[PDB]
């Protein structure tokens, strides 16, 4: 039983680390929002060019 | 009972569910680049 409780604590640690990775993907500067803005602005400039 | 063990069984309270962790990406908004003062050079248009 104590081994299974330690296993559940391991799974909670895995959930917290996956949340930390998701927060890093949100909070990085080179996220999807920067690339979305880049492709929209560059599509406009590309068409006028 | 005769031995002191209870007839009626105990209540089993429900444990709390594991919550779902939330994150967010707050964003900033700095000003744009403003145009400096223009100086006239000495060369013609294709050179400049």
């Amino acid at each position: 039983r104590e081994a299974a409780v330690l296993q559940k604590n391991y799974l909670e640690t895995q959930q917290a680390q996956t949340q930390a990775q998701l927060a890093f993907l949100q909070s990085k500067f080179s996220n999807a929002a920067l690339y979305n803005w880049l492709r929209g602005r560059l599509s406009a400039i590309y068409y006028q060019f | 009972t005769i031995d002191g063990q209870p007839l009626s069984l105990s209540l089993y309270a429900t444990p709390a569910d594991p919550s779902m962790l939330l994150s967010a990406a707050i964003t900033a908004s700095q000003g744009g680049g403003d145009l400096p003062h223009a100086v006239m050079p000495m060369y013609r248009f294709p050179v400049i």
